[PDB]
């Protein structure tokens, strides 16, 4: 029904300018100014500005100035959101908002000098007890930016597993995942972890060995 | 801008109980306020208008009250999946600002970690690198100190620690840790060991191996 | 007949005083009041007095004049001249209240005509003073409900309920109610007492303004399609069902 | 500048009880963290330097523990007079940054409110001026509704409502609202009434005052 | 012993400047550096930056360049700092911190286009009785916001409660409670000395019964 | 005689190789040690072999020399030829390891001399593979403790302690403690193992650098009165004292 659609995931350098865009469908676009808001980490959802979507004519918050500018395409009912020079308190997520009740998903912005680096896979494996379960992960390690998912099985370990929140670490990312099984599954059957990473287009699988 | 004072910014509650969040703004807005439910990496939801409106899609747990300057907003018979950050939104101006948010957290009976322990793997060392890692799985509270040593030693610098976020299912958390050696420092050393201090046992769970 | 002063009154009566007093010192008064002569005498010259007399039914009629002919009160009673029927007030700015009687003699219907033709009509008065109310305004009626310490007339269309209060002191407020759920359509409102205006706004955008004027007439106004700022021109309501159009 | 990320942002417990609040840096900080108490009106109180040590003039009930990235803060046995603002701060670069702060508040038993109404006092009266107020006093938990009706209708614009910070001995709170009208308007009515709604309740405390006295 | 000290609170108008000073004892001056950090409601504490008391150079946190200059009189062991251009933003406590163990008292300041104005103080006394009796003085129509209500000079604190200023108007209201046994009120009096600093002023009012 | 060709070994000594065959087909080997006199025969013509001695007091002395000749092992037995006393490795890199030998074969002391002439003494040595620790350095000694994993060596100034750890790879980091609660004199540091040094601060300001060299020296270099950036140069400490005192 009523969405507003936005931009993917954005990677830019300090000084850049980047461009994110707000499909909205299924209303006259033209009835409902358009907000944009940051989330920031630990300073919750703060208004940038809104544009009048009849008029183009942007009004924009005191903190969001110069760098900051709200344009349209009416016809295509999409409005877009341009920042410039582009700096590390710009890293965060971008919402665009109409009326009360329709939100954006959010597009993440992350401003960085690090390269796109693909993920080292490493299992680990229990070393050489064995329980009535055992407790099984990957490390995903030195891979940039950010975004990553690791699934176990394809998806039919899901119930038992724990994803680890990335750090960084040497300017690249560390990220770990945990799935616990009964003995009688591992190492009697396979388990298998695989891991995406969209920005660098990749996908990567690793098999747990036993002993 | 019309000021929104959130409060508390963060909460405890026990499942089945109720809270309540209190908004204040700076001047009357009119019963123009709305509460939203944010959980990371989907967009804001709608759950209360004009004050005390439920908004279609959401349980009649969640409610609201007030007028004028002062507001709150409740959610009674607490579920494990209603974790999230809840922010109130005054739109009585255009230039419509948020509170600080509110996070909602699940009080849970104590619970011990299922802590386990990982070597190097053979792929990792081959390249030249060693991590070891150590899970400690479903605990609560989420307080929790790691501790690793080395031929006896305490190593404190190069430690990753990286806590989920609040299990929406049995309200527990857990965390991964992980030291980052070379192959050449890790092969110096014979005794591994990470120790788990837990408020559930006043003596450590310790996890160590031996090259 | 050079003998008596004609002097008009409130409600376009017309008194004539003897230009000489009486044989017991007392100006002789006569009006014809629904072409119904009525006759008293009063010590003063100026109008001021009672004037009485019957009607083609037995009823009693009276006719008290203000000392400063600044409001005339007629009151109807019985053939026995006690019971009272009605009692009409009228003051020199046009306005007028009338009144019916029980019996007891509690009011059983008021009118409240304002200067401007406007008028509140009260009826089935309960005995706490609730009941019955009804607004005449130019060009519609506007139907509800009043207590002893305000009047509640109200309009609804769909969800959406108005009700415009006057206070006993006579000051107008109104509130909007709207028992949809839904953010995309909830009609809800904000009153602001200095400008006598109820804004609308549907899902945090501002649709239009109904000014309630000093003239008791209602304005509408809509705002532009980002509900940022008022277009056009006001325009009066001559018609309930265009209030109603505005709750759509 | 080193991010320090301060968990809870808020704390709610009983007396005599253990709170922990944590605080994760963006790098190593090599166990240079201090923790502070902020209270009203004061510069911030030093409780902990180096992690673990207690700077004399405070209670061992105050402890630290931590290394790396990762450190913790406990106030054991809580007293009602630890209600403040805690802080971290990662000194271990010359530009020093703080975490994001943890207000402790106690959680205590729950208590009604004393309410009075107060009408216009003649003074005001004399000036244009009316103020109508009550005070709902020594009340827990914090959150309390108080509708003003005039006449009998609610009047939602136009109130005060101002809350003490919470009591540092019995841990209540208590809160003012005050309704001010022009002379004028108070002399369109008779009847003021504040009604307070609280957890305490499903019917609320009502005070009221007639100006037909 | 040591100590730094702050200059007292300041009340300014857009785009106007404001020098806060913070004076330190009790060490040598040189063997350390000055911090200065900015507490706003809605904000913790956030560095503004510090200075090299030896040197001189001053170095600034990435939101405080421009408008903010930290300077110094050694030979007085204090330390200064200064805001151009002031703007509401800039409404806050100021504090100076040297070493992990000295702070400041904190410099409240107030930037805005309102004028110093003396409170109206108005009694709250009950209309025409259990065991205790509550009363209370009404502030209203005061600028700028510090204002201490004292009850019969100190002698009642332990009943006593400070209800937090609210602006209505441009205009600060603030109100206080007593509680008192019934049997003390009307029989001995009772009274609020409201002090308004920055007006000069201070108004007792007798709460008489009615 | 130049019978044999002459070769310098690891120590300061020469060793003299039969140039031909001896009588029975192998080289004869003769080195000179303590005074003594010390013979051998081996396969090897470069001066690899095993010679024997017997001292005035019946110690058999024999001396290994490695194929390389980079290493002589000097072995000292009592009488009976086989209970070892004592054991010396030297390598021609001019480092060394000495050893003094109990009954059961266990070894009671040991000294490591490095190339550079500083000293590592083990002594006291028990079961558990702990004991005492003594390292001579260039002007000073430093006294500590040993375990299977690590030296510690231990240098104490009033509340303060500062260790600094060997471990048995010989990997070198130092920490140092203060039981000190007040943030104004409290000293603590930070060890950056990248380039071994310890960085001394208090109450958040950086006081000093020690440097632990790789040629076994300690400098020390202080920071600026408001601890920003080192001051001056680098300077060696030459006795024990000056670390006392770097922790004032």
């Amino acid at each position: 029904q009523i969405q507003l659609v936005q931009s993917g995931p954005e990677l830019k350098k300090p000084g850049e300018t980047v461009k994110i865009s707000c499909k909205a469908s299924g209303y006259t676009f033209t009835d409902y100014s358009m907000y944009w808001v940051k989330q920031a980490p630990g300073k919750g959802l703060k208004r940038m500005g809104w544009i009048n979507t009849e008029t183009g004519e942007p009004t924009y918050a005191d903190d969001f100035k110069g760098r900051f500018a709200l344009s349209l395409d009416t016809s295509a009912s999409t409005a877009y959101l341009h920042i410039s020079n582009l700096k590390n308190e710009d890293t965060a997520t971008y919402f665009c908002a109409r009326g009360l009740d329709s939100w954006g998903q959010g597009t993440s912005v992350t401003v960085s000098s690090a390269k796109t680096t693909p993920p080292s896979v490493y299992p680990l494996a229990p070393g050489c007890t064995t329980g009535s379960s055992v407790t099984l992960g990957c490390l995903v390690k030195g891979y940039f930016p950010e975004s990553v998912t690791v699934t176990w099985n394809s998806g039919s370990l899901s119930s038992s597993v724990h994803t680890f929140p990335a750090l960084l670490q040497s300017g690249l990312y560390t990220m770990s995942s945990s799935v616990t099984v009964p003995s009688s599954t591992w190492p009697s059957q396979t388990v298998t972890c695989s891991v995406a990473h969209p920005a660098s287009s990749t996908t990567v699988d690793k098999k747990l060995e036993p002993s | 801008d019309i000021q929104m004072t959130q409060s508390p910014s963060s909460l405890s509650a026990t499942l089945g109980g109720k809270v309540t969040i209190t908004c204040k703004a700076s001047q009357d807005i009119n019963k123009y306020i709305a509460w939203y439910q944010h959980k990371p990496g989907k967009g804001p939801r709608l759950l209360i208008h004009y004050t005390s409106t439920l908004q279609p899609g959401n349980p009649s747990r969640f409610s609201g009250s007030g007028s004028g300057r002062d507001y709150s907003f409740s959610i009674s018979n607490l579920e494990a999946e209603d974790i999230a950050i809840y922010y109130c939104l005054q739109y009585d101006n255009l230039q419509r600002t948020f509170g600080g948010g509110t996070k909602v957290e699940i009080k849970r009976a104590d619970a011990a970690p299922t802590v386990s322990i990982f070597p190097p793997s053979s792929e990792q060392l081959t390249s030249g690198g060693a991590s070891v890692v150590c899970f400690l799985n479903n605990f609560y509270p989420k307080d929790i100190n790691v501790k690793w040593k080395i031929d006896g030693s305490e190593r404190q610098n190069g430690v990753l620690n990286s806590w989920t976020d609040q299990d929406s299912k049995d309200s527990t958390y857990s965390m991964s840790s992980t030291l980052t050696l070379t192959k050449d420092e890790y092969e110096r050393h014979n005794s591994y060991t990470c120790e788990a201090t837990h408020k559930t046992s006043t003596s450590p769970i310790v996890k160590s191996f031996n090259r | 007949e050079k003998n008596s002063v004609s002097v008009d009154l409130p409600g376009e009566m017309k008194v004539l005083v003897s230009k000489e007093k009486n044989k017991d010192g007392k100006y002789d008064l006569i009006a014809t009041v629904d072409k119904l002569e009525l006759k008293g005498t009063s010590d003063k010259n100026n109008g001021a007095g009672v004037l009485e007399g019957v009607k083609a039914d037995k009823s009693k009629v009276k006719l008290t004049i203000s000392d400063d002919l600044g409001q005339t009160t007629l009151e109807v009673f019985k053939e026995d001249g006690k019971t009272l029927v009605s009692k009409k007030v009228t003051s020199k700015d046009k306005s007028s209240t009338e009144e019916k009687f029980n019996e007891k003699g509690e009011v059983s219907e008021k009118i409240i005509t304002r200067a401007d033709g406007t008028r509140l009509e009260y009826t089935g008065i309960k005995s706490d003073g609730s009941g019955k109310a009804k607004e005449v305004l130019k060009g519609f009626i506007l139907e509800g409900r009043f207590t002893a310490e305000k009047t509640t007339l109200v309009v609804k269309e769909g969800t959406v309920t108005l009700s415009k209060d006057i206070s006993k002191s006579g000051e107008v407020s109104v509130e909007l109610q709207d028992t949809d759920s839904s953010a995309a359509t909830k009609k809800t409102a904000a009153w602001n007492s200095g400008t006598s205006t109820l804004t609308i706004t549907v899902n945090s955008k501002k649709t239009k303004d109904l000014v309630f004027t000093k003239e008791n007439t209602i304005t509408v106004q809509q705002y532009d399609s980002n509900g940022v700022k008022l277009e056009g021109s006001a325009v009066e309501i001559t018609k309930l069902d265009e209030i109603k159009n505005a709750l759509k």
